[PDB]
C-alpha cells in the first residue's frame, strides 16, 4: 500500500 | 625536428663559433647520449689522440650499435676530431676550444656570461612567476588569434610576414589578411610547445634574412634555457641584432619586459623549455581539460575564449554557444571537411587527449575507443583511392625482354608498376623518356 | 540569433551565476536541458528532471532532456505547482532561465487538469469549474459535432454534458487545439459501480526501486491516471503491469500483441496475484471461456479490431466486453497503438484506467504525438544504463561487423537500382563465413545463439547450410514451441535461427549470443526492441560490463551501412556503444563455408535466380 | 606506336567492379575509362578522373548516413 | 582446390579497411 | 624519470691528511676535495634530473656538505 502518497521533494533540499 | 638534428646541418665554422659559448658547450653536451657524455667526460682532460681501435674496444660487442650510433652522433656534432697519429694511426681528440669552454663551464674561471641584475638593483615594477608564464600564456593566445584572422589580435605586420615565410598564411590578395594554409592548419594542432618549437625552427631556417647572427641567436638561446624561471637578467652587452631579436621574442611573449628601453628582461618557462623543443618537459603541467567526449559524438566545452571554439570547430559541427560551455558533435561530414582541409585524424584525436577533460581520465582509456576508431576510419575512407600518373608499356611480345626492361628500369628507379603474368608495366613519366630510349636503343642493337 | 559556426549564442539571455561547479542544470531558452553525471547532486537533478521533462540523450556523462506542454502536463498532475519548478530550476540551473522558458511553463501549467472526463452509467461526461471555457468551447465546430445529439438531432444539454462515444479521439485532438488538456483522472477510492475483486499481491512479489517509483508516480496522491510507462524487456514490465492491476483491484481488461502475450499475461497473473482463475479468462479463437464472472479478461487488438464478422460467440462475448465498464484497461506494445485499426479499439472499449506498458516508443513513422492523448503522457523511462549498473538487466556488449563484398556481388548490386537489392548483400559469402565462425566461437564457448534474418529466403538459406532450426511464417506453434524447448533443454542444439516473428509473435527465451544479419531496413525502434527482448539478465557475469554479447552483420559498401547508423541511432540515445569490427580474428585457421570462391559463384546463381 | 600515356588508379576489388560498372554502363556518359590494367589498377585519361572520384565520392557517400 | 583458396584468401586481404590497417602496421578472439 | 643520486662519503680523518701533508707527497686533502667537487658537478652535470649528495666522515661527527661556471 505503499501507492497512497511518494514524493522526492524533501529529498531536494540546499545543503 | 629536435634541435640537435638543425645543430648536425650546420657549417663547421658555426659549430666553432658556437663552441666559444660555454653555455652552447652546457647545451650540447647535456643533449648527448649517455655514453657520448661518459666518452666526452673521459675526453675532458686527454691532451693526446685515442687510437679509434682503443676507443671501441671500451664498449660492450652487443652494444657495439649504440656505440657506433654515438660515435657518428659525436662527429657530426664535431665535439671531437681525427688527427693524423703518426704512423699512419688516426687517433681522436676534442676540439680545443670546444674543450677549454666546457672547462671554463665546469671547473670555472673565465668570465660570467653577464652581468648580475644587483648593478640596477631591485626591480621597481617586478612581477611575479604566475604573472609571467599568465603574460606568455595571452602573447601566445593572441599570436593564434591572429592565426585564427579574429580582429582581436593586432599584431606587428612583421610577424605577419615571419608567418608568411613560413609559410602558414599566404598574403595572396594584399591588403586583406592572408589565408591560413594546410600546413598552417596542421601546426594549428599542434601541442604549445611543438608549437614554439616549429615556429623557432622556421626562424632559425630564415635567420639570415633579417642580417641576425644565429650563432648569437642559438647562444642566447641556450642561455635562456639554462636560466632561472622568476630571475630577471641585464638587457645590456648585446647586439642590436640580438636586441631586435630580444624584441621579437618579448612580442611573442617568452620573454617580459615593461618598457623597450628596460634593461632587465624575465625568460619564461616556454622560452626555458624551448631548447628542448617538444621533448624533454616531460612534467607539462597543462591547463585542465575542458573537453567531454560522449559516446553519441558531442563535445562538450567548458571553454570561453574564441581560440579554443575555432579549434573545435576545424572538425565539429557546433550546436549551442553558452557563456561558460560550448556543444558540439562530431560528424562524419566535419570530419572529412577537416581532412579535405589537410588535418590528419591523428592530429585530431591527439588534440582531444591532450584537451582530456578529468572526469574521462577516470576512464581506463582516455577516450572512447569506438569515436577513435570512426574518426581514423573517416580518414581512411577519405583517400580509399589510390591516383598515379604514368605511362603503360604493354606491347611487350618477348618474356625475356619484359625482364630484361624491368630490370633496367629498376636500376633507374622509375618504376611504378611490375606484372611479369602479364607482362605489362606502368612507369613515370620522368622515367619515361629514358626507358623509351633505352628500349629503341636494343631494338637498333638489335 | 545564430554564431557564424551555426551554434546558437544564447550566452545572451543566460545570465551566469557563480555557482557553476555547485549547479549541474544548463537551461538553454530553446526549452532544452542538459545535466552533468559527475556532479554530485546528480541524483537530486535526475529524479527533478525525469519528473518534468522527456529525456532525450543518456550518455556516460553528460544528458539532454526536453520540456514539452506533455510533459509539463504530466508534472503538473503529479502535484506540482509552478512556483517549486521555478525555484527548483534556478536552484540547479547554471544560469539564469530565460524568461521565455518561463512564460512558456507558466502558461503551460496554468491550465492543466481544468477539463475533467467522466465515464459514467457507459456516458462520457466533459465538466468543469470554469463554466465560461466550457461555454466558449461550444463554438468549436468540432465540439459540436462531437457533442451527443438528442433522438431529433438537438444537442444534449460544474455541469457536464454526455459526448458521442465514436467522437472521443477527435475531441481528444480538439481540446489540445484548445489548449484545455482533458484530465485523465480515476476514482480510485471513491469507485461504487464497479466492486473489487479478490485479487491481492503474493508475498513472492518484489518491487525493484524503478518499478516501485513508477508505479507510485502513476499513483498521483492515490488515483490512479492513464499513461505510458517505458521499461527493458523482462525488468518486470508485466509483473508491473500485474502489480498495478492488483492495486487497483477493479475489473481488468488485458490486451496483447500476439496469443504468446495473452499466455504469458495470464502465467504472470497466476504468478503474482491471488484472483482465482475462474475469473481468469482469454478471449482467443483457439482457447474460449465464458466472459461473465470474468474479472480480468485477456485478449489481443486483432480479437478487437475485426471489422470483419467474427464467430457467433465471439459476438456476444464483445457485446458482454461493450456492456461492461472497465475499472482498469491495459495495453502492451504501446508503439502498435498508433496505427487506425488498433485506434479504433480505443473508442470501442469503455475503460477508466488506461496503462501503457512497452520497451519502446519510437514508431518511425512518428505518429506519436497523438498517442500523448491516445493515452496519455509518459509516465516514466528507466535509465537503461543505471539499469545495467545496478545489475537488473544484462551489460550488453553491442558490436557492428563489417562484412566485405564478393566482387561479383557488389557488381551485381551496383547493376540494380530498384528494391531488387536486398537479397545480394543479404546474401553476402563474407557475411555467411562471418556468421559462421560467430556461431563456432560462441558453440565452443557454450553459448546461447540467437541468429534473426527478417529475409525469408536469406534465413532458409543460412539456416539450412548451416544446419540450424528455422522458423518464419508458417510457425506451426507446437513445433514451435517445440523448438524453443530444445534450444531451451537440448545443450547439443543451442543455435536457433529465427525469422521476423521474432518481434512479438512469440515468447523469447533469455540468451546470451544475439547476431542479426538482416533487418527491416530503418525501424530504429523494432530492431532495438528485438536485442532488448532477446538478452536478459543472467547469473554469473554480473560483475563484468559485458555479460550479452550482440553482433549486427553489415554488408559494406552496401546501402545496409545506412540503415544501422539510421537504425542504432536509438540505442545511442541509451547510450549504447558499437565497437566496429572489419575483421574477425580467427577465421584464417577455422574452416568456414565457401573457401573456395567457385561456391561463392554457385550461391550467386541461386540467389539471382531469385532476381 | 600505340602505348597510353595518362592516370592509373589503384583500389580495392570493390572499387574496381565499381569502376567497371562505370565504364560498361555509361553512368558517366562517354567510355572514358578506355582500359584497365591490372587486377587490382585501372588506365583513364585524366581528363575525367576527377569527376570520376566524384562518382565515388557519392558512392561512399551513399553507404553512410547524416547526423 | 588449394589455388582457388589462395586466391580467396589474397582477395578477402584486399579489404577495404584491412588493407589500409595492415599497410600502416576488446572482445575474446 | 631516471633520477640518479650520487652519495659521496668522503674519509676526512685530520691525522691521515696530516702524514700525508708531512711526507709532502704530491696528493693532498685539498686535490682530493677539488676531485670530489669536480665529480659531483659532473654528475649533476650528465642530467637535469641527477642529484648530488656530500657527507663527510670525521672522527667528531658526519657533516652534511651538501663567475664563467654555471650558477648552481
Amino acid at each position: 500500500r505503499w501507492e497512497g502518497g511518494y514524493e522526492r521533494t524533501w529529498e531536494i533540499l540546499k545543503e | 625536428r629536435n634541435l640537435q638534428e638543425f645543430l648536425g646541418g650546420l657549417s663547421p665554422g658555426v659549430l666553432d663559433r658556437l663552441y666559444g659559448h660555454p653555455a652552447t658547450c652546457l647545451a650540447v653536451f647535456r643533449e648527448l647520449p649517455s655514453l657520448a657524455k661518459n666518452w666526452v667526460m673521459r675526453m675532458l682532460f686527454l691532451e693526446q689522440p685515442l687510437p679509434q681501435a682503443a676507443v671501441a674496444l671500451w664498449v660492450k660487442k652487443e652494444f657495439s650499435k649504440a656505440q657506433e650510433e654515438s660515435t657518428g652522433l659525436l662527429s657530426g656534432l664535431r665535439i671531437w676530431h681525427t688527427q693524423l697519429l703518426p704512423g699512419g694511426l688516426q687517433g681522436l681528440i676534442l676540439n680545443p676550444i670546444f674543450r677549454q669552454n666546457l672547462r671554463i663551464a665546469l671547473l670555472g674561471g673565465g668570465k660570467a656570461w653577464s652581468d648580475d641584475t644587483s648593478q640596477l638593483g631591485p626591480d621597481k615594477h617586478a612581477r611575479d612567476v604566475p604573472s609571467l608564464d599568465k603574460y606568455a600564456e595571452e602573447r601566445w593566445e593572441v599570436v593564434l588569434h591572429f592565426m585564427v584572422g579574429s580582429p582581436s589580435a593586432a599584431v606587428s605586420q612583421d610577424l605577419a610576414q615571419l608567418l608568411s615565410q613560413a609559410g602558414l598564411m599566404k598574403s595572396t590578395e594584399p591588403g586583406e589578411p592572408p589565408c591560413i594554409t594546410s600546413a598552417g592548419f596542421q601546426f594549428l594542432l599542434l601541442d604549445t610547445p611543438a608549437q614554439l618549437w616549429y615556429f623557432m625552427l622556421q626562424y632559425l631556417q630564415t635567420a639570415q634574412s633579417r642580417g641576425m647572427d644565429l650563432v648569437e641567436i642559438l647562444s642566447f638561446l641556450f642561455q635562456l634555457s639554462f636560466s632561472t624561471l622568476g630571475k630577471d637578467y641585464s638587457v645590456e652587452g648585446m647586439s642590436d641584432s640580438l636586441l631586435n631579436f630580444l624584441q621579437h621574442l618579448r612580442e611573442f611573449g617568452l620573454v617580459f619586459q615593461r618598457k623597450r628601453k628596460s634593461r632587465r628582461y624575465y625568460p619564461t618557462r616556454l622560452a626555458i623549455n624551448l631548447s628542448s623543443g617538444v621533448s624533454g618537459a616531460g612534467g607539462t603541467v597543462h591547463q585542465p581539460g575542458f573537453i567531454v567526449v560522449e559516446t553519441n559524438y558531442r563535445l562538450y566545452a567548458y571553454t570561453e575564449s574564441e581560440l579554443q571554439i575555432a579549434l573545435i570547430a576545424l572538425f565539429s559541427e557546433m550546436l549551442y554557444r553558452f557563456p561558460n560551455m560550448v556543444v558540439a558533435q562530431v560528424t562524419r561530414e566535419s570530419v572529412q571537411q577537416a581532412i579535405a582541409s589537410g588535418i590528419t585524424a591523428q592530429q585530431i584525436i591527439h588534440f582531444l587527449r591532450t584537451r582530456a577533460h578529468p572526469v574521462m581520465l577516470k576512464q581506463t582509456p582516455v577516450l572512447p575507443p569506438t569515436i577513435t576508431d570512426q574518426i581514423r576510419l573517416w580518414e581512411l575512407e577519405r583517400d580509399r583511392l589510390r591516383f598515379t600518373e604514368g605511362v603503360l608499356y604493354n606491347q611487350f611480345l618477348s618474356q625475356v625482354d619484359f625482364e630484361l626492361l624491368l630490370a633496367h628500369a629498376r636500376e633507374l628507379g622509375v618504376l611504378v608498376f611490375e606484372n611479369s603474368a602479364k607482362r605489362l608495366m606502368v612507369v613515370t613519366p620522368a622515367g619515361h623518356s629514358d626507358v623509351k630510349r633505352f628500349w629503341k636503343r636494343q631494338k637498333h642493337s638489335s | 540569433k545564430v554564431d557564424e559556426y551555426g551554434a546558437k549564442d544564447y550566452r545572451l539571455q543566460m545570465p551566469l551565476k557563480d555557482d557553476h561547479t555547485s549547479r549541474p542544470l544548463w537551461v538553454a531558452p530553446d526549452g532544452h536541458i542538459f545535466l552533468e553525471a559527475f556532479s554530485p547532486v546528480y541524483k537530486y537533478a535526475q529524479d527533478f528532471l525525469v519528473a518534468i521533462a522527456e529525456p532525450v540523450c543518456r550518455p556516460t556523462h553528460v544528458h539532454e532532456y526536453k520540456l514539452t506542454a506533455y510533459s509539463l502536463y504530466a508534472a503538473v498532475s503529479v502535484g506540482l505547482q509552478t512556483s517549486d519548478i521555478t525555484e527548483y530550476l534556478r536552484k540547479l540551473s547554471k544560469t539564469g532561465v530565460p524568461d521565455g522558458i518561463m512564460q512558456f511553463i507558466k502558461l503551460c501549467t496554468v491550465s492543466y487538469g481544468k477539463v475533467k472526463l467522466v465515464l459514467k452509467h457507459n456516458r462520457y461526461f466533459v465538466e468543469s469549474c470554469h463554466p465560461d471555457v466550457i461555454q466558449h468551447l461550444l463554438q468549436d465546430p468540432v465540439i459540436r459535432e462531437c457533442r451527443l445529439r438528442n433522438s431529433e438531432g438537438e444537442a444534449t444539454e460544474t455541469v457536464s454534458f454526455e459526448v458521442k462515444q465514436e467522437m472521443i479521439e477527435e475531441l481528444q485532438k480538439r481540446c489540445i487545439h484548445l489548449e484545455y488538456p482533458l484530465l485523465a483522472e480515476y476514482d480510485f477510492r471513491n469507485d461504487s459501480v464497479n466492486p473489487d475483486i479478490n485479487i491481492d499481491l503474493k508475498p513472492t512479489a518484489v518491487l525493484r526501486p524503478y518499478q516501485e517509483k513508477s508505479l507510485r508516480k502513476m499513483f498521483g496522491n492515490g488515483r490512479a491516471r492513464s499513461g505510458v510507462i517505458v521499461l527493458p524487456c523482462g525488468a518486470g514490465k508485466s509483473l508491473v503491469g500485474v502489480t498495478a492491476a492488483c492495486t487497483v483491484r477493479k475489473r481488468c481488461l488485458v490486451l496483447g500483441n500476439s496469443a504468446v502475450s495473452v499466455e504469458q499475461w495470464k502465467a504472470q497473473f497466476k504468478m503474482w496475484s491471488t484472483i482465482d482463475d475462474s475469473q481468469i479468462c482469454r478471449f482467443t479463437s483457439d482457447a474460449k471461456d465464458k466472459p461473465i464472472g470474468c474479472s480480468v479478461a485477456i485478449s489481443t487488438y486483432s480479437m478487437l479490431g475485426h471489422t470483419t464478422k467474427r464467430s457467433w460467440e465471439a459476438e456476444r462475448v464483445m457485446e458482454w466486453l461493450k456492456t461492461q465498464e472497465w475499472g482498469l484497461m491495459i495495453l502492451d506494445e504501446v508503439h502498435t497503438i498508433p496505427a487506425k485499426m488498433f485506434r479504433r479499439v480505443l473508442t470501442i472499449v469503455q475503460a477508466h484506467c488506461k496503462l501503457g506498458l512497452t520497451a519502446t516508443l519510437v514508431r518511425e513513422d512518428d505518429k506519436i504525438v497523438d498517442l500523448n492523448f491516445l493515452i496519455g503522457p509518459k509516465l516514466y523511462e528507466a535509465n537503461w544504463m543505471e539499469l545495467q549498473n545496478n545489475g537488473y538487466i544484462a551489460k550488453v556488449q553491442c558490436a557492428e561487423v563489417w562484412c566485405p563484398m564478393s566482387p561479383e556481388f557488389y557488381r551485381e548490386y551496383v547493376a540494380i537500382k530498384t528494391k531488387k537489392r536486398i537479397l545480394l548483400y543479404t546474401m553476402n559469402p563474407n557475411k555467411f563465413r562471418a556468421c559462421q565462425f560467430l556461431i563456432k566461437f560462441h558453440e565452443r564457448r557454450n553459448d546461447k545463439i540467437i541468429v534473426f534474418a527478417d529475409n525469408v529466403f536469406a534465413l532458409k538459406e543460412y539456416a539450412i547450410r548451416l544446419n540450424k532450426p528455422y522458423i518464419y511464417g508458417p510457425t506451426s506453434q507446437g513445433e514451435r514451441m517445440q523448438i524453443l524447448q530444445n534450444f531451451k533443454h537440448n545443450p547439443k542444439i543451442n543455435t536457433i535461427f529465427i525469422s521476423k516473428v521474432g518481434d512479438t509473435s512469440f515468447d523469447l527465451p533469455e540468451a546470451n549470443v544475439l547476431i542479426q544479419i538482416s533487418s527491416h531496413g530503418g525501424s530504429r525502434r523494432q530492431e532495438a526492441q528485438r536485442l532488448g527482448r532477446v538478452l536478459r539478465a543472467k547469473k554469473g557475469m554480473v560483475a563484468e560490463e559485458y555479460n550479452a554479447f550482440f553482433y549486427s552483420l553489415v554488408s559494406q559498401d552496401t546501402q545496409e551501412m545506412a540503415y544501422s547508423t539510421k537504425r542504432q541511432r536509438f540505442l545511442v540515445d541509451q547510450g549504447y556503444s558499437f565497437k566496429v569490427i572489419t575483421k574477425l580474428a580467427g577465421m584464417e585457421e577455422e574452416d568456414l563455408a565457401f573457401s573456395t570462391k567457385e561456391e561463392q559463384q554457385q550461391l550467386l546463381q541461386k540467389v539471382l535466380a531469385a532476381t | 606506336v600505340n602505348v597510353l600515356k595518362g592516370v592509373l588508379i589503384e583500389c580495392d576489388p570493390a572499387m574496381k567492379q565499381f569502376l567497371l560498372y562505370l565504364d560498361e554502363s555509361n553512368a558517366l556518359g562517354k567510355k572514358f575509362i578506355i582500359q584497365d590494367i591490372d587486377d587490382t589498377h585501372v588506365f583513364v585519361i585524366a581528363e575525367l578522373v576527377n569527376v570520376l572520384q566524384e562518382r565515388v565520392g557519392e558512392l561512399m557517400d551513399q553507404n553512410a548516413f547524416s547526423l | 582446390g588449394t589455388s582457388s583458396q589462395a586466391e580467396a584468401a589474397r582477395i578477402l586481404a584486399a579489404s577495404w579497411p584491412q588493407n589500409r590497417e595492415d599497410e600502416e602496421k576488446l572482445f575474446p578472439f | 624519470d631516471e633520477l640518479n643520486l650520487l652519495v659521496i662519503v668522503v674519509d676526512a680523518n685530520p691525522i691521515w691528511w696530516g702524514k700525508q701533508a708531512l711526507k709532502e707527497s704530491q696528493f693532498t686533502l685539498s686535490k682530493c676535495i677539488d676531485a670530489v667537487m669536480v665529480l659531483g658537478n659532473s654528475h649533476l652535470f650528465m642530467n637535469r634530473s641527477n642529484k648530488l649528495a656530500v657527507i663527510a666522515s670525521h672522527i667528531q661527527e658526519s657533516r652534511f656538505l651538501y663567475d664563467g661556471k654555471y650558477e648552481l
